[PDB]
């Protein structure tokens, strides 16, 4: 049941930011994250 | 330091469990390989001569027709070492480029702090960790990326006596009832007093500025001393 | 980015002809190297634009309302009676810079994998983060912060006291609405504004005119035409004439990749510089003298352009 | 003497020039100087 398809790519997910001249949002937690990037020398 | 640590063994399984991980160290070698197995591949094509093989050529002619079918390898063979020359020096611009930006990430991310925007990882860059790999350097980029967002009603600058406050350092945040100053980059609320914030100009002049109560420390540290004050007199009346 | 380009080298020097087709197997990985070179810039060319504009995975949108402390982004921001989401100021972009033969002589260009619309969104989403949410968005959760109270900020970090803004608001947003409408009539006004881009369309059309152009060269031998030479001469003087055109026709695909291998390596350059100044000049706020535009960087609006981006800096001198 | 620091004597510095340094906390000092003779003035009457 299994098939190659074809679909128009997505860019990503939407998502509409909830602007307003008096609301902020604040970070109440945070995450320390350790990321590999690797360079040819 | 247990997110840190459970990231490291994160990093340890991510690396042991995925083949194409190093898909960039993987790319020297593999590079590598096709370009020298192209440049020892080619002594097998005619290049238009009787045969690849040298040896043929001087087994079957004499001086005459040997050196015309000699010099069809020769230009060939030639053409191989400056193809294969020119994509070395194009590679090697490569690994120059390459090698250049490890060097900065080696002076800004491991030899320092960089506020560089996304130049030492994906976030707020803490600090970078060398390790080595074949023909390469990884870095571990330790990065504070801020993760559980709240919504808080906030305002430019705060008024007081007819007079505008700013904040030194981080935002005005309302929990509904009071309003605090915080830090941009983590939700910490501190009462909104005059070493918090500034004054400039008056109350007219900010769109958006709200009223609210600003503490002065210095207010009950010296009304403690006006009751003091008042008691010394008090003590100098009765001798 | 430049023009993506694959050369069927099998199709270049042998157009057609199973004879001379026969006469190329002797030179062997000369044709593969080739299109090997060709392959390898055109996947570079995606790489490329989505390490330029792809900087975020989501897609961000504009607010309904927009008050944004009176500063006039009509002219950057998308338009939606438009069939695409350009902009005024990308429309000029696009309307300022602008084949048969090339494909009848074995020349195919791809296209992107990011279409004309979906570069346009993702600049669409980059100017929606950065003017509702600063920063905030490409280090970390997108954080909603009043576009008034973002720029005090971004006085602060050129060393100008957060009051400097709020105080004279009126005038700063009338300094910045005034240089976008200079920048829409500077870049309606003069045809060459966008010369940095029309040298990458100029580049990839006069390579691709010299590529062409080179099967018409005889290189020596009695005619360019393969059918001329199979058409008046036998199977033992067709093939030295033939080995004439396959030499010339070689070595014009070879200065064609070369050329292509070192522009490849300037718009790989360029690239990691737009990059580096989306990451530092639109997603941030650079301290880095002169790297956003001469001034004190406060920010940056990015604009899509064929081939390219525009940044439009906004700096305090 | 918010808006400054101290450091050293004022004959280390090159080119160094006199002014008087606003204390916020002097006329706060001072208004208990005034409450004080002010109420011993009144305090000689009765």
């Amino acid at each position: 049941s299994q098939s190659i398809i074809a679909y128009t790519m997505s860019l990503g997910v939407e998502n509409s930011v909830a602007y307003s001249n008096n609301s902020i949002a604040i970070p109440t937690n945070f995450t320390i994250s350790v990321t590999t990037e690797i360079l040819p020398v | 330091a247990n997110q840190f640590n459970s990231a490291i063994g994160k990093i340890q399984d991510s690396l042991s469990s995925t083949a194409s991980a190093l898909g960039k160290l993987q790319d020297v070698v593999n590079q590598n390989a096709q370009a020298l197995n192209t440049l020892v591949k080619q002594l097998s094509s005619n290049f238009g001569a009787i045969s690849s093989v040298l040896n043929d050529i001087l087994s079957r002619l004499d001086p005459p027709e040997a050196e015309v079918q000699i010099d069809r390898l020769i230009t060939g063979r030639l053409q191989s070492l400056q193809t294969y020359v020119t994509q070395q020096l194009i590679r090697a611009a490569e690994i120059r480029a390459s090698a250049n930006l490890a060097a900065t990430k080696m002076s800004e991310c491991v030899l320092g702090q960089s506020k560089r925007v996304d130049f030492c990882g994906k976030g707020y860059h803490l600090m970078s960790f060398p390790q080595s790999a074949p023909h390469g350097v990884v870095f571990l980029h330790v990065t504070y990326v801020p993760a559980q967002e709240k919504n808080f009603t906030t305002a430019p600058a705060i008024c007081h006596d007819g007079k505008a406050h700013f904040p030194r350092e981080g935002v005005f945040v309302s929990n509904g009832t009071h309003w605090f100053v915080t830090q941009r980059n983590f939700y910490e609320p501190q009462i909104i007093t005059t070493d918090n914030t500034f004054v400039s100009g008056n109350c007219d002049v900010v769109i958006g500025i709200v009223n609210n109560t600003v503490y002065d420390p210095l207010q009950p540290e010296l009304d403690s001393f006006k009751e003091e004050l008042d008691k010394y007199f008090k003590n100098h009346t009765s001798p | 980015s430049m023009t993506k380009t694959s050369v069927d080298c099998t199709m270049y020097i042998c157009g057609d002809s199973t004879e001379c087709s026969n006469l190329l197997l002797q030179y062997g990985s000369f044709c593969t190297q080739l299109n090997r070179a060709l392959t390898g810039i055109a996947v570079e060319q995606d790489k490329n634009t989505q390490e330029v504009f792809a900087q975020v995975k989501q897609i961000y949108k504009t607010p309904p309302i927009k008050d944004f402390g009176g500063f006039n982004f009509s002219q950057i921001l998308p338009d939606p009676s438009k069939p695409s989401k350009r902009s005024f100021i990308e429309d000029l972009l696009f309307n300022k810079v602008t084949i048969c033969a090339q494909k009848f002589n074995g020349l195919t260009v791809l296209p992107p994998l990011l279409t004309d619309e979906m570069i346009a969104q993702y600049t669409s989403a980059l100017l929606a983060g950065t003017i509702t949410s600063g920063w905030t968005f490409g280090a970390g959760a997108a954080l909603q912060i009043p576009f008034a109270m973002q720029m005090a900020y971004r006085f602060n970090g050129i060393g100008v006291t957060q009051n400097v803004l709020y105080e004279n608001q009126k005038l700063i947003a009338n300094q910045f609405n005034s240089a976008i409408g200079k920048i829409q009539d500077s870049l309606s006004s003069t045809a060459s504004a966008l010369g940095k881009l029309q040298d990458v369309v100029n580049q990839n059309a006069q390579a691709l005119n010299t590529l062409v152009k080179q099967l018409s060269s005889n290189f020596g031998a009695i005619s360019s035409v393969l059918n001329d030479i199979l058409s008046r001469l036998d199977p033992p003087e067709a093939e030295v004439q033939i080995d004439r055109l396959i030499t010339g026709r070689l070595q014009s695909l070879q200065t064609y990749v070369t050329q292509q291998l070192i522009r490849a390596a300037e718009i790989r350059a360029s690239a990691n510089l737009a990059a580096t100044k989306m990451s530092e000049c639109v997603l941030g706020q650079s301290k880095r003298v002169d790297f956003c535009g001469k001034g004190y960087h406060l920010m940056s609006f990015p604009q899509s352009a064929p081939h390219g981006v525009v940044f439009l800096h906004v700096t305090y001198v």
